[PDB]
């Protein structure tokens, strides 16, 4: 509902801070939010997928971040590299 | 056990201690055995020969003593006793009269839906023979044709006794419907129209209707009040429900994607 | 196991309902 | 596709509507229809 | 034919009518619609000694219709002739609604600990513990601990974890269920502080269980009350272990 | 043997093979669907079910010697199927018993060995895991056993196969019900044996223990979820009681259970037929015919099967009691030829003002009227014939007198003509009024309906119904 | 019976209760995936 990109990032980056205990829910919501129309909703979903799952071989978060790093926009390629290194 | 089989029934029944005797006689039969499984074993059919008969004479007593909740009790208890799974139960000569007493009773209480749905149990006793069922079904036919005369001309023709409390209610359920049909936008008619709509040459009935309802005889002319409606509608007044209908459209058009 | 599953079916039911609201919520707002 | 309930189960082209309307109303249409003038 | 018998004022007749009613209720289902109204209007007669079966067949019809609260109000009001039944498809569902009704009352009353509590019938808890006595008869206390967590009650929690318990290791199993699946933080210290009751008077005190709970709780002095005892008992090989576990787990300000 | 024996080798081998493969890949397909993704609503369960009703009832009716259907019981006698080596050993057996019965003969059925073919395949280390495999292999002998129609120590083998199937049915529904739910096939499988359980009793006696058990299954169902079990179980309780020419109409009236909510477009068609019969016999005609229509117009994808013959035969009867009657013989059938003539002769004499031809046709065709299954036409038609005349006159004449309508209706009594119209106005035949002064009978006055709040109320019916058509059709399709 | 008198009073409270918690999730999975794909259609429109 909000329109500034900064709060739209910070809301969808907060997914990992609230659901890190259950990793079976973070790829459920990121996989749709990481395919929005703007990059910002796609970007903060990429940081949330990285900070939710700490060090577990997931193979789904890897599968979701692969088109995320395959993007024309430079910073959404960046955080996908950040999230891939974090997982 | 074997208590008062045929007492005061073949001649008269003015007394009332036979009621509590038959009541205690009904206490004995239910405390003998239940009628619920009823598989075979003619020994327990013998006690069902008597148990049906004591309700039959109990029903003959209730129709003799002018009792409305009793007659429907004994008949439904008899109807449960004809309702048997393994009913061999040899031929009772009063069942044709008993069903005729039920069928005219149900027609008297204005149950035309219950009238027809009862008429499924008799295969070929309606047309071939058995006036005791043929007389109510000819009577229902005469209500559907439109011949009120043929109803009361046939009132003085009874096969079994007189069916007096049945034709009294049958008089009762006709004349109010006739009175309910006439209390309309009519204003006044002479005695001769109430001699054609109704019947007999100056009975106490016109006095009965004069004390209860109106129809007051004045100078050889009755007076019926108008029972029509006079509601001055405007109908743009229920404009709120119309705007309610317009809004709930666009509610249902939107709001779910 | 009969008690352990029953809260888990609640948690999967509750996690589903916040989602299916939100995707109805987003798709309403995505039309603008 | 049978549904387990079966107890038991030319001359014109389509002329039911006229025959449901008029079945036997002296279709020669001459003898009263043309001959009222002798009666009046 | 029972309907006019229910109309006639005779107590030996009415007993025989409801004796025929509760036996045939498997077959006549909505035929007795008007009569169970006449039974229920004539239920307020306290001097009439057929009221238990009166509340029985009033319960039998409304569950068939679907009126579950009125089935449940007359299941409690029936009494012991209700309470004898345990082997049926009918009885198992209304007690399921009763445990449903009982725990949603206790969930409701756990939000107002300062009085204003709803009244509690004794017959509804009279089948709570009777079922819980059937829970102990199972030799399966995971079944018994489940209702005990749902009902929001603490002494039944303490009694299940120490009764027979083959093998006695359910103190960790209850601690995992409290830690993993939980939403409320209100009674979460209550479940924690009733675990430290059984941990402290356990036959093998005290080191690992209470200290890990009091890391999770906020007791700065109760840890020092027992760590002094760990030093006083001349035990420094595992006191060395429990203090590193306190250092690694617990954060600042503790 | 020169003519008929040479065409004995071609019929077994390939229909033995191709019918066996289709039910194998479905039963293997049902098992994987039972194991993972139990959401099998648009899966192959119903279409395999639509095969067994149609093809296996018209492909074969006998037990199929040269071990074709008779070889299914000595094939499936040694089946255990528990562990992954145990399944691979049984899959080795599935190949071997087909290869032997395909090459040579193994074990033959002589219409008497029905107890060894049903107890030992039920036994021999069989488990309660592969539940539709067990329920199908007990339901498939029930068809040729009835279709043989020999009745020589056969009813008891029907009966024990039913009771074992019911014992396997209760063992499913009570113990280990964790994501199997075979009710989608078990309802019809219960319905098929109950058709046979009715018919076998109908060869000899009545049936009431079948219905007391059917209450009991209805008692043990209907609390979980309504998943088209309760719908068919309601009809099987309803069909016999209407077939009994005594009573049980009031039992259906108080039957507050009308919520099956889905029917696979199969049950609701015939469910709306039976409740139309009951609203017709309870003298509620307007709601009767509109759902009698709704039953007939639903599924016409039927090549002269008979219920379509029977709803069409009754719908024209309830239309005659109302008064209007359209064409009915416009879709002529080779089965309709023995049914189109009496009712068309019936509606001819009704709509005309004749009586003696009507009674002659009634005297001639009463044997069919009893064989069809309605008796109330004898009382409900004599109201129609006397009111067909007054409705046509009141529709025609704007203002007719009583002395004219008495002579027009061959009545010979100018006194009850006020009484007939008073019955006509009361019963709702026509809205008129009698001026009881000299015999003026007027009629309607105004014809304006347009700006008088008529059209909007029908329009509010059209909007709210079709948006409900819309949103249901929205949700029914976005499954992926 | 140490078990037969226990499967209808205390286990049957659990088995008859989990089934509704299973079938709603089984139903609302269709209703979720309905909203999923409908969101994927409109997002494919706006991005293009």
């Amino acid at each position: 509902s909000d329109v500034n990109d900064d709060v739209r990032r910070a809301a969808v980056e907060s997914l990992g801070f609230i659901l890190f205990r259950t990793p079976e829910q973070c790829p459920s919501v990121v996989s749709l939010l990481s395919e929005s129309y703007n990059p910002h909703v796609r970007y903060g979903a990429a940081m949330a997928l990285g900070i939710c799952c700490a060090g577990t071989g997931n193979k789904e978060a890897i599968n979701l971040l692969e088109p995320m790093t395959n993007d024309p926009v430079n910073y959404v390629r960046q955080g996908a590299l950040i999230a891939s290194a974090l997982i | 056990m074997y208590e008062q089989l045929k007492g005061e029934w073949n001649r008269k029944s003015p007394n009332l201690s036979k009621c509590g005797e038959e009541l205690g006689r009904l206490k004995l039969v239910l405390l003998e055995l239940n009628f619920l499984p009823t598989t075979g074993t003619k020994l327990t059919k013998q006690q069902l020969i008597l148990a049906r008969d004591i309700l039959e004479i109990g029903a003959q007593w209730s129709i003799l003593r002018k009792d409305i909740p009793s007659f429907e009790r004994y008949m439904a208890q008899l109807k449960c006793y004809y309702f048997d799974y393994k009913e061999q139960l040899p031929e009772s000569a009063y069942m044709h009269q008993l069903l005729g007493l039920n069928l005219l009773f149900l027609l008297s209480q204005n149950r035309v839906a219950e009238f027809h749905t009862e008429l499924e149990r008799l295969p070929a006793k309606d047309i071939q023979t058995n006036v005791y069922i043929k007389h109510p079904v000819s009577l229902e036919q005469y209500l559907m044709e439109g011949s009120y005369n043929k109803v009361f001309l046939a009132k003085g023709n009874i096969p079994a006794e007189s069916y007096t409390f049945f034709i009294d209610i049958l008089l009762d359920t006709i004349r109010d419907e006739i009175a309910g049909c006439i209390e309309k936008a009519y204003e006044k008619i002479l005695f001769t129209e109430a001699t054609r709509i109704l019947f007999f040459n100056t009975p106490k009935k016109m006095t009965d209707y004069a004390k209860k309802r109106g129809w007051v005889l004045g100078p050889n002319n009755y007076y019926s009040f108008a029972s029509q409606q006079q509601k001055p509608e405007d109908t743009t007044i229920p404009s709120t429900e119309l705007a309610k209908q317009v809004i709930e459209y666009a509610r249902q058009l939107e709001m779910i994607v | 196991d009969l008690y352990s599953r029953y809260k888990k079916l609640q948690q999967e039911l509750e996690f589903l309902e916040v989602q299916e609201e939100y995707i109805k919520d987003e798709q309403k707002n995505l039309k603008k | 596709m049978s549904e387990k309930k079966q107890p038991v189960d030319e001359d014109n082209w389509d002329d039911d509507n006229v025959e449901d309307d008029f079945s036997n109303q002296l279709r020669a249409e001459l003898e009263k229809h043309g001959y009222k003038m002798e009666t009046s | 034919g029972i309907i006019s018998l229910l109309d006639e004022d005779e107590p030996q007749l009415k007993e025989f009518a409801l004796h025929k009613l509760n036996a045939v209720v498997n077959d006549f289902w909505a035929e007795i619609s008007e009569s169970v109204d006449k039974i229920e209007v004539l239920y307020e007669d306290e001097g009439f000694r057929s009221r238990q079966f009166a509340a029985l067949v009033a319960s039998k019809v409304f569950y068939h219709l679907g009126a579950f609260e009125e089935s449940l109000n007359y299941a409690l009001g029936a009494g012991d002739l209700f309470n004898v039944n345990d082997n049926s498809e009918y009885v198992e569902t209304i007690i399921a609604k009763c445990i449903d009704h009982y725990t949603k009352q206790c969930v409701e009353n756990a939000d107002l600990p300062e009085g204003e509590k709803k009244p509690i019938d004794q017959r509804l808890e009279g089948i709570v513990n009777k079922m819980f006595q059937r829970c102990l008869d199972d030799h399966k206390y995971k079944q018994a601990i489940g209702i005990a967590l749902e009902t929001r009650r603490l002494d039944v929690f303490e009694k299940t974890i120490l009764e027979s318990n083959d093998v006695p290791g359910m103190l960790a199993y209850s601690l995992k269920l409290c830690m993993s699946l939980m939403q409320n933080k209100q009674f979460r210290n209550k479940v924690l502080r009733v675990l430290v009751k059984i941990y402290m008077n356990l036959e093998k005190p005290d080191f690992i269980n209470v200290c890990q709970c009091l890391i999770f709780l906020d007791d700065p002095q109760a840890v020092s009350d027992i760590l002094e005892k760990l030093v006083k008992e001349d035990n420094l090989l595992m006191a060395y272990q429990i203090c590193f576990d306190l250092y690694e787990s617990a954060s600042q300000q503790f | 043997p020169p003519g008929g024996g040479e065409q004995e080798p071609p019929p077994p081998p390939a229909p033995q093979d191709v019918e066996m493969k289709e039910e194998a890949a479905t039963g293997g397909g049902s098992t994987g669907e039972a194991d993972g993704k139990t959401a099998a609503a648009a899966a192959e369960h119903s279409q395999r079910e639509l095969d067994t009703v149609t093809l296996e009832d018209i492909k074969e009716h006998v037990k199929q010697l040269e071990k074709a259907v008779s070889g299914k019981e000595p094939r499936f006698v040694l089946r255990a199927l528990r562990m992954l080596p145990s399944t691979s050993r049984r899959l080795n057996h599935y190949v071997l018993y087909k290869a032997v019965q395909g090459f040579f003969t193994s074990n033959n059925a002589t219409r008497d060995f029905l107890l060894p073919f049903l107890e030992e395949p039920m036994d021999t280390e069989a488990d309660l895991q592969f539940r539709p495999r067990t329920g199908k292999a007990a339901s498939t002998p029930l068809l040729p056993e009835v279709e043989a129609y020999l009745q020589l120590l056969v009813v008891i083998f029907m009966m024990n196969s039913k009771r074992y199937k019911e014992a396997q049915k209760i063992s499913d529904d009570l113990m280990q019900k964790i994501s199997t739910q075979n009710r989608r096939a078990l309802d019809l499988v219960a319905a098929k044996c109950y058709y046979y359980h009715a018919r076998v009793y109908e060869f000899l006696d009545k049936l009431d223990v079948v219905r007391s058990f059917l209450h009991a299954r209805l008692r043990t169902a209907t609390l979980r979820h309504d998943a088209d079990g309760q719908a068919t179980l309601l009809n099987l309780l309803l069909r016999n009681y209407l077939h009994y020419s005594l009573y049980d109409q009031a039992e259906k009236l108080v039957s507050k259970s009308v919520f099956p909510e889905q029917a696979n477009n199969n049950e609701w068609a015939r469910y709306l037929y039976y409740t139309g019969r009951i609203k017709a016999i309870q003298l509620e005609y307007s709601e009767a015919r509109r759902t009698m229509t709704n039953a007939l117009r639903k599924a016409p994808q039927h090549t002269a099967v008979g219920f379509k013959q029977t709803v069409h035969k009754l719908l024209i009867v309830v239309e005659l009691l109302l008064g209007e009657i359209p064409d009915r013989l416009q879709f002529r059938q080779p089965s309709l030829k023995r049914s189109l003539m009496p009712y068309f002769l019936l509606t001819q004499a009704v709509r005309t003002g004749n009586l003696a031809k009507f009674n002659q046709v009634l005297d001639q065709f009463g044997e069919k009227f009893q064989a069809d299954g309605t008796y109330t036409l004898i009382i409900r038609l004599r109201h129609n014939v006397i009111k067909t005349g007054v409705r046509m006159i009141s529709l025609s004449y704007s203002r007719i007198s009583l002395a004219d309508i008495a002579q027009k209706l061959q009545l010979d009594s100018p006194e009850d003509a006020e009484f007939i119209v008073a019955k006509a106005i009361r019963d709702g035949v026509i809205e008129a009024s009698i001026n009881h002064e000299k015999g003026y009978v007027q009629s309607k006055e105004m014809i304006d309906i347009y700006s008088t709040r008529e059209p909007q109320l029908a329009f509010h019916q059209r909007i709210s119904f079709c948006l409900d058509i819309h949103n249901m059709s929205v949700k029914a399709m976005r499954f992926p | 019976l140490e078990e037969g008198k226990a499967g209808s009073g205390l286990r049957q409270y659990y088995l008859s209760k989990i089934e509704e918690l299973q079938l709603i999730v089984n139903d609302k999975s269709q209703n979720l995936r309905r909203l999923q794909a409908q969101r994927n259609e409109l997002n494919a429109k706006v991005r293009l």
